[PDB]
């Protein structure tokens, strides 16, 4: 329940949109609309190297600057653990939301896992290597391709003065299972009364 | 046990544990002696309709009083009564024999 | 239409036009995201204890759709993401007098995309500008709320695509830098340098005219490009519907969001659509006759929603599978496939960004301003019929000559120009000829 | 690949048998129990939600079943093609086959599927050199036909694009048309003459 500037007609007592979601209340004591808002208030995604790598994880919010994700997820109601996740000092901003609990670093890898508008994480080693051991989810910028140089000009051409020959090997699938379903049998299988 | 990447998770974290009720404020409670107990009660054709605001609705003022052989609500529970406010309430009375 | 066939007489174009053609495919579309539980019972403990009890239908709707968005970021890569190595793009931008300046980006400009990219993201409207919404922009008037703020309330969401549009500028810029250096060698093995002159005297032996027709035309040649990128710049410059097949995807994903959240006010036999009503006013078992009633009837449109999801992206995969054919055979090599490319006989072309696609600039040859000659099948010389090798042969007005198909270029009749077969007999229409002998 | 449409397929059969234990508003998953509970008019009700809702899970199991085998068909149409044009051909069409130069392909059985060994020509090891488009000779341009004049330190030759193999100038390497002036970058030098 937050205040709202919504404008509500002399006597209705709430307001609700398209989708029939109760959007503002009046309060009978003092009459002031109050705005109602989902509990959640939109997707989060967890990050994880794997339960058999680590127990480490980031944590994605799609929607919300880094500065208001404590507001956004309301940190005072969690458990601490989870207010470790809310703020801390690996906090990255992405056009994809606030990446929370992944180290930044500036050099570019191909991608391993997709958080989005470009950037990728991963499960390297930390740079500092303080432990010499440690491994820390990494988020990054993801690399095109290999940086080349081809020089244009006129009057000069490459020509090849050998050549290798390559296999290459396609995988194509052709076919599925042929299943089969008894109807019957997976609805009132034995019952003649449910059959009827 | 989870392979690598990254999930979109439903909310578990956060969970309401406060109840905030805002009624307003009415003091006197409605006049169910007046209706139930009165003198006189109308025959069925010419019934005689009432209407009732301004006023709490608390039935436990009836439980040393009045029986009840009847009491069927149909848009509504009975048990949710007491947590309802209603917009506009008519009251018909006359009496049948059984 | 009226041609005039006839026996011992053909048609041979004296002239021709370079065109350029654009081609917009789809390669993907809008990674959603569905919070079921936000959506059927999203704020109600009760609910969601009848929906755990109804099944596991959530966790297989969000796979399809999860799967969905996985298959977006493929198509992107497939399509895009041919080369490995990103070419610099030229420091000039004048090759043999073809200008390359509108298909390469620009150092001055702000942005990094071309010029014909910058028309392309102006035509489609919405671009998805719309489905991203930040934290506390949802609060407001009345007016203020729009139907975004009602899919974020209900836990509908659009996910960002992994590649930026600077990034797929990026790989369209090294595509075009590459094919404006290399040539069509990039494609297949070790990027070759080639001077573009020379490069497009190939193309026009693999169209079939030969390259001195390339050479002494190349002023006219390049104009003629020239011309047609600034035809081009200019058609789509001004309100056009070539991008109404991007445009028009985007309105039926928006459009299929807006009726599944629609469908939220619908009831479906109980007493109210509002979940918290009939909450409010019945006790618990009424209330779960009722509350499975609403969870049937908005599981059931969701589901809709996601099978209608799968086949759409049945299509836009199958388009973009087209689209990497199409880089693949067009823009890194000459196709000889008819009308696969362009109209004409396709010389060569480039790739540009566009919202959730591509756009194909279509070089062509086009033949133009015939002449009709008459025509023999061979030429009697002596006693041995002679028939033309990579020829035709025409009567001008004064004497016989051998010309190219494509082209008009008439060539004395010499012994090399034409081999020797059988005798005049049996060949219907062998006219006689001297045949010159060079010794 | 084919470990991906084998594991989409068991785990379609799987969900299909897990939600037979889904309650769907019904008093009970099992019908059985409602059976032995309730007289025939109850459980007609009963037994009409839970008849509704299995047929529901089974309705949506086959339509993306459809969707699936429409994907399968469309990979299995490409395989077909490519056996017909890789296989028993050699494909001009550039990256059909091979990333190279396709130059054959066998056929392998796998799986519920097919993998192709294409083999292919690979160019490398490059050298730069200088070109020149023409050759005038005396007053007349010569265009090479299936080649490229190249100049070699001492002398120019001519040579095919993808090999380096240099050749002499003659007559029967080259051919003529026009005049020196229309082309550009025209160099002189001396065409050998057979005769
Ligand atoms: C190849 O394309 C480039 C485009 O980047 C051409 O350069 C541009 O040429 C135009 C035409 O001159 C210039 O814009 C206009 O010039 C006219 C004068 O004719 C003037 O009235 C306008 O107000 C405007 O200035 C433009 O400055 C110039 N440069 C750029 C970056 O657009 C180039 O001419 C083309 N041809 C070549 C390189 O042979
Ligand atoms: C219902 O209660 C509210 C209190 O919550 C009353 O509002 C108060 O009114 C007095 C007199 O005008 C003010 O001094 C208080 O500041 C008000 N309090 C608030 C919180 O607004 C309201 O008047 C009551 N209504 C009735 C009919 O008694
Ligand atoms: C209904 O109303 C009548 C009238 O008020 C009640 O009769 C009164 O009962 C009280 C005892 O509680 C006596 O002291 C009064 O003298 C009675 N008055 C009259 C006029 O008879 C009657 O008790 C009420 N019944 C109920 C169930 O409330
Ligand atoms: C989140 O941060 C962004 C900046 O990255 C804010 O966007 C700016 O908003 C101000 C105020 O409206 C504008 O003047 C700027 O032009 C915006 N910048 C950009 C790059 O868009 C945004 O307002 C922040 N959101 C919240 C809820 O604080
Ligand atoms: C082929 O057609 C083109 C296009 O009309 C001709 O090019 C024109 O040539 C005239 C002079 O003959 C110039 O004044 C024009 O400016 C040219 N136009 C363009 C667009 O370049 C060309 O001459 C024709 N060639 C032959 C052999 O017929
Ligand atoms: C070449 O000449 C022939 C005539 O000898 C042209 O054929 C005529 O074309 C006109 C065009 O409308 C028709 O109306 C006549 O019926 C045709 N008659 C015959 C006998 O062919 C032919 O069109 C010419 N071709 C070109 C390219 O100009
Ligand atoms: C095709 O026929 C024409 C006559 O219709 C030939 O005419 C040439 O005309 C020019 C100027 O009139 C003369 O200078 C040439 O000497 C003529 N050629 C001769 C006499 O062989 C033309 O040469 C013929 N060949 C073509 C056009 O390739
Ligand atoms: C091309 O077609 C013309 C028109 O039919 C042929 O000319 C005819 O030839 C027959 C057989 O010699 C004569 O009987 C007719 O009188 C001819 N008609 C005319 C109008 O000349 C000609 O023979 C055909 N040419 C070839 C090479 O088949
Ligand atoms: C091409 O020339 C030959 C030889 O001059 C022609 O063959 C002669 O045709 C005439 C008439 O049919 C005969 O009387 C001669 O006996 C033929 N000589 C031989 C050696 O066959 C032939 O007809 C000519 N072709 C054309 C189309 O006129
Ligand atoms: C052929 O020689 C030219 C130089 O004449 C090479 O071009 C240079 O390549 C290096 C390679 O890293 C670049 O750093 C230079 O900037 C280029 N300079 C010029 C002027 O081109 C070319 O790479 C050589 N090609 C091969 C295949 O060895
Ligand atoms: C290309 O130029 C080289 C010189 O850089 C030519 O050198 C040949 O070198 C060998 C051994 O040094 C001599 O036996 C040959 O006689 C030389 N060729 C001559 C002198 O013509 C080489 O021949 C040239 N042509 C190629 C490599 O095809
Ligand atoms: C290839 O490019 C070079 C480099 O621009 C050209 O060399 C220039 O030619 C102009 C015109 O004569 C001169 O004014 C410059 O001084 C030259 N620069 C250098 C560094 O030599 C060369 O002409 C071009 N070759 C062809 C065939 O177009
Ligand atoms: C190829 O040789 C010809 C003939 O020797 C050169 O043409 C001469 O060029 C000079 C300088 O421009 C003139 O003074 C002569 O009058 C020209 N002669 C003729 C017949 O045109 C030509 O320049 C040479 N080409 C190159 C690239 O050096
Ligand atoms: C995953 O667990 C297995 C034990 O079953 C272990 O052998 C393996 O090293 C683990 N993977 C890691 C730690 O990356």
């Amino acid at each position: 329940l937050t205040p709202s500037s919504k404008r509500f007609q002399p006597f209705q007592q709430f307001g609700r949109d398209v989708s029939d979601f109760t959007d503002s209340v009046r309060d009978p004591k003092t009459s002031e609309i109050l705005d109602i808002s989902p509990c959640s208030f939109g997707g989060v995604s967890v990050i994880t190297p794997g339960t058999n790598t680590s127990s480490e994880v980031a944590v994605l919010y799609q929607d919300v600057n880094c500065t208001d994700v404590p507001v956004a997820i309301h940190a005072d109601q969690l458990t601490p653990s989870w207010r470790v996740y809310s703020t801390g000092n690996n906090v990255f901003q992405t056009q994809a939301g606030c990446l929370i609990g992944a180290e930044h670093v500036d050099t570019s890898y191909e991608c391993d896992i997709p958080i989005g508008a470009g950037i990728c994480a991963s499960y390297h080693t930390v740079s500092s290597l303080r432990s010499t051991s440690q491994k820390s989810i990494v988020a990054y910028t993801m690399s095109l391709g290999a940086d080349s140089s081809i020089a244009y000009s006129n009057n000069t051409i490459a020509i090849p003065t050998n050549f290798s020959i390559s296999i290459t090997t396609e995988v194509m699938p052709v076919s599925m299972a042929k299943t089969s379903v008894d109807c019957n049998m997976y609805i009132c299988g034995d019952s003649t009364e449910c059959a009827n | 046990e989870i392979d690598k990447g990254i999930y979109q998770t439903s909310n578990f974290r956060v969970a309401p544990s406060k109840e905030v009720v805002r009624f307003p404020n009415i003091t006197n409670l409605c006049p169910f002696g007046e209706v139930f107990n009165a003198t006189t009660f109308p025959s069925v054709y010419a019934w005689e309709r009432k209407r009732i605001s301004n006023c709490v609705a608390d039935y436990s003022v009836l439980y040393n009083s009045t029986s009840f052989s009847t009491f069927k609500c149909y848009g509504v529970s009975a048990t949710k009564l007491n947590d309802l406010c209603f917009s506009n309430v008519y009251a018909d009375s006359f009496v049948v024999k059984g | 239409s009226s041609i005039a066939y006839s026996n011992n007489t053909i048609a041979i174009p004296t002239n021709f036009s370079i065109s350029i053609t654009t081609e917009v495919m789809p390669v993907s579309m809008a990674k959603t995201s569905v919070d079921c539980n936000m959506y059927i019972c999203g704020d109600s403990t009760e609910c969601a204890n009848l929906l755990l009890q109804y099944g596991s239908f959530c966790t297989q709707l969000n796979r399809a759709l999860s799967g969905i968005a996985v298959e977006q970021d493929r198509n992107t890569r497939e399509v895009f993401a041919q080369v490995k190595q990103m070419y610099k793009t030229p420091t000039l931008k004048d090759f043999g007098g073809f200008n390359f300046s509108q298909i390469l980006p620009d150092p001055l400009k702000p942005t990094k995309r071309s010029f014909i990219e910058d028309l392309l993201f102006n035509k489609v409207t919405l671009a998805d500008a719309g489905f991203m919404k930040q934290y506390g922009e949802c609060l407001g008037d009345i007016n203020a709320r729009d139907l975004i703020c009602a899919q974020k309330f209900n836990g509908l969401t659009v996910l960002p695509p992994l590649l930026t549009d600077d990034m797929i500028a990026a790989y369209t810029a090294a595509l075009v830098s590459g094919t404006a250096t290399a040539g069509w060698t990039f494609g297949a093995g070790a990027a070759l340098q080639i001077p573009f002159a020379m490069q497009m005297a190939y193309r026009f032996n693999g169209i079939g005219v030969t390259q001195n027709v390339l050479y002494e035309n190349q002023k006219q040649i390049a104009n003629q490009f020239n011309k047609a990128i600034s035809q081009i710049q200019e058609s789509l410059t001004t309100t056009s519907t070539a991008l109404g097949k991007l445009q028009d995807v985007v309105n039926q994903n928006a459009q299929a969001l807006n009726t599944l959240v629609k469908q939220l006010s619908s009831n479906f036999g109980a007493i109210s659509s509002v979940l918290n009503d009939i909450l409010s006013r019945l006790d618990p078992p009424e209330a779960e006759v009722q509350i499975d009633r609403l969870i049937t009837g908005r599981l059931q449109s969701l589901q809709t929603y996601v099978t209608q999801q799968l086949i759409r992206a049945a299509e836009i995969r199958a388009s973009a599978n087209l689209a990497a054919t199409k880089m693949s055979e067009c823009v890194l090599g000459q196709s000889k496939r008819v009308d696969f490319c362009g109209k004409g006989y396709h010389l060569m072309s480039f790739p540009q960004a566009a919202p959730h696609g591509v756009v194909f600039l279509h070089v062509t040859y086009v033949p133009s301003q015939e002449r009709n000659f008459t025509t023999a099948p061979a030429i009697c010389h002596e006693g041995k019929a002679y028939f033309p090798r990579e020829g035709v042969f025409v009567f001008n007005g004064t004497s016989w000559f051998i010309t190219q198909r494509n082209f008009f270029s008439p060539q004395i009749i010499t012994t090399d120009n034409t081999f020797v077969s059988g005798s005049c007999d049996v060949v219907i229409g062998i006219i006689n000829n001297t045949v010159y002998d060079p010794l």
